[PDB]
């Protein structure tokens, strides 16, 4: 069940296990991610939805992060708790693992990663934060996928017409108004003394 | 020894305690109600299993079945002990269970969303006056036109003579008539006044103090107008009770059969029996599911909610954006178990004195309850008028002019008839 | 057996029922409490005797004996096996005795009179100006215009050529009379604006000064009551313990040796320490040794006089000019006291909670604090801006009117005499000849 | 003998000597405690070789062994017995080391971007009333002209006899044209008056509606001009921490964990309490990591970023918009670290009391503070209220100006082509004839 | 055993209690000095008898004989111990006793009186408008004035045949002179306008534009004055040490003997020296005695005064008619005095860091400088208003009736030559007739 998950950014979608390998809840479950950022860029991991309300305790649930390739060399964090925080992965090969024991009605794991925090500042580049320089097609891009926001962030006479419906009452009172003078000038020309 | 305590997962009550690593024992609850526990036993002298409860449940009985399904069963059947957790105390579980004294009270309140400054906008004017002296000034501009056409009448010196350059004439000018004093009198109301000045100093003393009392109005009036646009204070449409009965306008509402509903049964003040009546009137949606969807339908729209006092100074303290109008209703009081016939009650019931009376559990309970707070809506009046707070002008001039067609139609056809 | 119920007698508690004739026994008292007891004797059926404390105290532990006193002390010792008074529960009374859950609650609230159903203002026309600058007006406005009118008859271009047919205005006048230009400084002054319009220089600068200074006048005298009227309204009354705290130009009240002042003297959260360093820096000059009195200190300045919430709906509700303002600062309730080992207390409780479950207890505490609650009420502080007590006096406008009147038919009088030449003889014709119009 | 120096680099403080050619040893550095050394060899005659830390940090305890790092690892052993350079004087650091008297003075303090300006927009004297009304009172004001119009001249009152001693001929007609009639309303809503006066029913009552209207619309503006002014000016800038606290919407923060948010953490006291408080609620919505992105933050938003105040003299002295608000909340000393067995540390208080005495190190904070510590005061932004910056667009009289004379050449052609029916016949004769006159 | 803290009576650090009669004994002296004794005498561990000195000083060096006149002259005896009290860390001090590190930080610092805001008269009235715009708004008018005076020439129809009644002649004649078009302006600009009002198109525009204007100014105006009139934000001249270092309407003090000036002689820094010179011209109402000569005299008149950055937060927050300004110019520490190489010495730092690190310092710091606290001074702009803040347009009203009555006489005299001689006769007749 590793399902490579590589490129810039991305989200690990939550419980991704019913089209991938459709297992019974029933029995336990785990599936594993592989993670790679552009060439020469390092991995930002911003969690946006985690709950693993089934215990907080962890011989049965739990989602963990791993540095470097899929083994057990060094465990990057593995997260059994109500919040969880944003972490960096030092080498380029990302790994994020899931165990569920009978407890498929975990909420969620859900997350996305930022690459380029490596890469050294360029004109092409962009500077969110602090060795955060990651734009590729990031510059605001919809997510907020830098430390805090910076990246995605507050980067970006017809008015009058767009009234609700004052405009329309407005032009309709003109159309009248244009009937007015053009009846006015009828008899600022035509009558006289007497 | 140790002891099984035991809590339940309400809001500001007992809840998980917040952070990243695995945390493990009694420490992963936190809370008021648990750190009062936590007081109680360096005070006493405990030893902690804070064990949940199978279903969250207040212990409350099925009639037919005769269990007690809840913190009840583990308060009777000795699998726990002193249930450290708000647990109203109820005739009905008092006969089986024994409460300690209440460690604070209670009591089921209104919940109403505070008003919000715009203006109904269909008579936005005549706010900075009382309508009294709205009428009194136009019947006074009556008043003094008549007088004014009286003293003008009755002048050896209101009598000019037309065709001056010839002095064989009559003297019949008198630049006031039947509608001429009374065309000045308004004119002179608004700053521009008509080209009828007095001559006689037996009149023109009327028309100073006429100046001197529309002067006064308008000066008046626009330093008020100035007032309440510049320091504006709303207030609630209903403050009681009592005010949401004989009103059947706010549609208010309840948690569905839940405490609230308990009370207003059987209720024979008959204060809350028009209440009730009109709630069981309309039972598909003043009674709703929780207090969720209750607070959510209150910010919806214009509705009532009502439940338990402390949910109530806890929730309107994070979302200030409503208000508990009103003040108490009832009183219950949360306390704390123990079996029955258990030594603790007089043990613990001294404890909770001591800590009432030493000052401790006012700042427990602020502690918690307090959140953020009252943030600034005090400077945030700094708005452009609109058609919102000037609309019936635009209407009066409307029916001005309609007015005005109308009896120029009127007069054509008078003056004609009379030719004819 | 019967039981021996002890009791205190208190303002709205326990009564004496009144009578004339001399009656005895258990029908002498008649009050709250004595509702609760029949009421829960009732349910509980028993019998029962009354007898008053006679210390006459609540009770407290006198430390030179370590001794109980009052209804502490009768008691303990099995004197008595009951006590339906308001017994306050509390920490050294309930380590001696036994209590059941408290059939009320209380706190410790502020009276405060209300602030004389908004105090209107009348003949406040010349408020925003004092009145000398009201007497430098008029005494102006008559200079520049006897002023106006002087260089009005010494100077080149007064004379008007009525016609254009170039003839001589030897006339004494052309443009101004002393009540003309009098009454058209007069106008200007007063915004709207007269006729007697100069042409000469001389006039002229006169004219643009005068305006000026009306300008000056009119627009001082606007913001001033703009001024008068924000200020007004800006400021909030009291509803809160912490204005109390923060303000300081009213001043507070207790009566000190009844715990309250013990109560604040002992608490350590903020605003309750700094009022406490409040008292205790005044130390009698703003304290109270009794009730009564501190109701009547309130009654004649702005005192708070902290007291305990039930006296104080009370009192609330026989007068009718002093409420409460806040909410509750501290709680503790009442009990009904019982030996240390009764039997009686769990049965006791049982029908508490039962008569509190069915509200028959609210249904007396409303029969005897809002049954004297509301037989007097007042008003309802009707609030609004811009009503005729402030600000809306028409008496001006009839003194107008009345020396108009007066003035015209003095003048009248004088077109008669002056300019008929007979007395008497005028009169009739006169307003005959024009009373058709 | 020659003594031992360890230093740190840091921002104002101890600085590399900026050069292209090589430099050496105790001649590459440079800044202000560089200085400060120089000036106490002088005093006391040292011979100092000054080096760096390997680990460049002001070293702190480590709860791994208990052990420590940098200048107090490397003081509590022998490698040096000096060091010049801000290292904090606190309880753990003086166990084991052993501090001299305070050269400086510390403190954490807010920084806030500076009130930038009024930002006034000329057409600010537009404002008070929305863009939506304007539009309706000028079109509003074309249709009361022109009903006003089309009364008048369709009634049987309003004609009328001219002459000015009429005996009865027929010359009558009335006096309202469309120009006459548009600029009696254009005058009524600017409240000048006009010239016509309304005679008939119709006229009248149109006229009186038309003055209310403009009435109401002229004291709507003045009041709603007058609240936005006395709301603007009752506007209170924060000055102090508690302000800031009671404040809500400026978010907080500090450079996490840098020895300054924990004074918050293990702080006592209540409003120090609500700041962790708000701190904690936030929990890294705001709260930056590093300083110059604080800085950037503080500059592109609203921020206070409570900081040391020594790095906040050289942040704004160094930059504009940035203002010292408040005080000093703690208090620090920066000292000189010496072992525990040495002489030098009293030699030393001495010495830079000497130093103190004289005001000396007071002129090294001018040199490395004020010398570059006024090249960016702009000015000194004198303030006050009325200034032509606001409502002061003049620029309307000039566009009514030009459009005048326009029209008005346009017409004095119009008159000469087309009325008299030649062109170039009285251009010169016109001019002559209305000029020498 | 115990210790024989030595203390100076110095008052919002070390006071007699309030009560007397049963309060008898050596351990009755109380303050935040004492708060400080006594939290050090518990995290340390020992008790301490509160001797006062026998003369009433700091302390100081006396050059005849080595003399040290205070606390300090018995400190090196031995015959005392620690001694919390206000003790400067001066280097002439500390050549003879130790110190330790101070528990608090003060230097010198401005006290004057706070702002009251009698305000003037002429210039009240016109305040809100700035002085610019009332030129811009006279220059404007005459401009106005003179651009419709010259399109009134160029006008067609102004031209209007005076009584037309009879067509007979084309006699045509003028409107709109240029002394009546600057009359139509300035008689515009106060809301009452003449009759001249324009009878032709192109003029009636400059007409409406300046009608607009007027409306614009005088709206403005009363808005800015409602404004002034209800907030009244009072500032204060001087601001800081520089401020005051080059004006002369305000006067500078000092506390004779006082080590202000001590330091402030010989300051050799950029400043301080011109007011070190200024004292020195006027060194007789510049000292004063002592601090309170200096309070009474800062209460007088409009007295800077020098004192340290404590004494004035004591007076300023219980009579809340002063106010600190400026801020800081020296530093100086209290510390607490010892003999040298007494053990204490490092023994008491480190408890006043610890101290100091827990913020003790600072409650009892806040505890005993508090005070009531600044009252409201919010609801008190009720003010009816007088003579004395608007009282220059009736000098402004005199003005143009002195300088309309020359004006007058002067054109009486004009057209009297331009009908006849220098000499007058006639024109007496002329005036009685
Ligand atoms: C407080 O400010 C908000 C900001 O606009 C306003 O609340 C508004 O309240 C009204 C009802 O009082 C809402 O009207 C709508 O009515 C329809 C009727 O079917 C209903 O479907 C809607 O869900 C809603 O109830 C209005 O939407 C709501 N505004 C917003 C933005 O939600 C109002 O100005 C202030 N509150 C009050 C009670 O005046
Ligand atoms: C604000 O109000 C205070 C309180 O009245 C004003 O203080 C007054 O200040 C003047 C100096 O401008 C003092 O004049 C002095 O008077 C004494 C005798 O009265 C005389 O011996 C001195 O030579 C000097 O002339 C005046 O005494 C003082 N008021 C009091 C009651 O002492 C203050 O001037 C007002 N304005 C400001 C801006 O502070
Ligand atoms: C209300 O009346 C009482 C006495 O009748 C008086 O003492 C009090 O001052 C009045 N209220 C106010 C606000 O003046
Ligand atoms: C308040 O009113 C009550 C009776 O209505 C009476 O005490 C008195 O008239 C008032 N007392 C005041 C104003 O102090
Ligand atoms: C106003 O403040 C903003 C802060 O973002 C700044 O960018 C801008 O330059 C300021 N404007 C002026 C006129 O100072
Ligand atoms: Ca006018």
């Amino acid at each position: 069940c590793q399902f490579e998950l590589s490129g810039a950014d991305g989200i690990v979608r939550s419980s991704q296990v019913e089209q991938e390998e459709k297992t019974k809840p029933g029995q336990a479950v785990d599936c594993i991610w592989t993670i790679k950022a552009t060439p020469k860029a390092k991995i930002y991991l911003r969690f946006l939805d985690y709950q693993m309300e089934h215990s907080n305790e962890c011989k049965r649930n739990f989602v963990a992060v791993y540095d470097g390739s899929s083994a057990i060399e060094n465990l990057k964090a593995k997260f059994c708790s109500t919040v969880a925080n944003d972490v960096m992965l030092k080498t380029g090969v990302g790994v994020i693992r899931m165990w569920a024991d009978e407890g498929s009605r975990l909420s969620r794991f859900r997350m996305l990663f930022t690459s380029f925090v490596e890469p050294p500042c360029t004109s092409s580049t962009f500077f969110c934060h602090s060795n955060m320089c990651i734009n590729n097609s990031l510059v605001c891009n919809g997510v907020q996928n830098c430390a805090y926001p910076w990246d995605e962030n507050h980067c970006k006479l017809f008015e009058q017409i767009t009234k609700t419906h004052g405009t329309i009452i407005g032009v309709t009172s003109g159309i009248v108004l244009v009937l007015l003078i053009i009846s006015i000038l009828v008899q600022v020309k035509q009558p006289r003394k007497k | 020894r140790s002891l099984i305590v035991t809590t339940i997962l309400e809001e500001p009550y007992v809840l998980f305690k917040k952070s990243d690593k695995p945390l493990y024992g009694n420490d992963r609850f936190e809370g008021y109600c648990i750190d009062l526990l936590r007081e109680l036993s360096t005070i006493l002298g405990f030893t902690y299993e804070i064990r949940l409860v199978e279903d969250g449940k207040y212990g409350a009985q099925d009639d037919v079945n005769g269990q007690w399904n809840g913190m009840v069963r583990e308060l009777i059947d000795h699998k726990a002990d002193l249930a450290v957790a708000p647990l109203a105390i109820t005739y009905v579980r008092e006969k089986v269970i024994d409460f300690s004294k209440p460690f604070m009270t209670l009591g089921i309140s209104i919940l109403y969303r505070k008003p919000n400054g715009t203006n109904p906008g269909v008579f936005s004017f005549l706010n900075p006056l009382s309508p009294d002296i709205w009428m009194y000034v136009l019947l006074a501009c009556l008043g003094v036109s008549c007088v004014l056409f009286v003293i003008a009448r009755f002048s050896p010196y209101e009598w000019y003579n037309p065709h001056p350059c010839n002095p064989d004439s009559d003297v019949v000018e008198n630049n006031f008539t039947l509608l001429n004093s009374f065309w000045f009198g308004v004119g002179a109301l608004m700053q521009q006044g008509s080209e009828l000045m007095p001559k006689a100093l037996s009149t023109r003393i009327v028309g100073g103090i006429w100046w001197f009392f529309t002067l006064i109005i308008i000066s008046s009036y626009t330093a008020n107008l100035a007032a309440f646009l510049t320091v504006e204070r709303m207030e609630s449409p209903i403050d009681s009770a009592d005010d949401l009965a004989k009103q059947t306008k706010i549609e208010y509402g309840a948690v569905e059969d839940g405490a609230t509903m308990t009370f207003f049964k059987k209720s024979k003040i008959s204060t809350y029996d028009k209440m009730w009546a009109f709630m069981s009137s309309r039972r598909q949606s003043v009674l709703v599911k929780s207090n969720e969807e209750g607070i959510q339908r209150v910010l919806t729209s214009d509705y009532a909610f009502l439940m338990e006092s402390t949910t109530i100074e806890f929730v309107t303290q994070r979302n200030c954006n409503l208000t508990q109008i009103g003040g108490l209703i009832d009183s219950k009081g949360y306390g704390v178990g123990t079996p029955m016939g258990s030594p603790y009650r007089d043990k613990i019931t001294i404890a909770i004195l001591q800590l009432q009376e030493e000052g401790k559990l006012h700042m427990m309970k602020e502690k918690w309850w307090r959140g953020n707070g009252c943030p600034e809506e005090e400077s945030k009046e700094a708005s452009a008028l609109g058609v919102q707070n000037i609309g019936g002008i635009f209407i009066v001039l409307a029916a001005g002019l309609v007015l005005s067609v109308f009896v120029a139609v009127g007069e054509f056809l008078y003056k004609s008839k009379k030719n004819a």
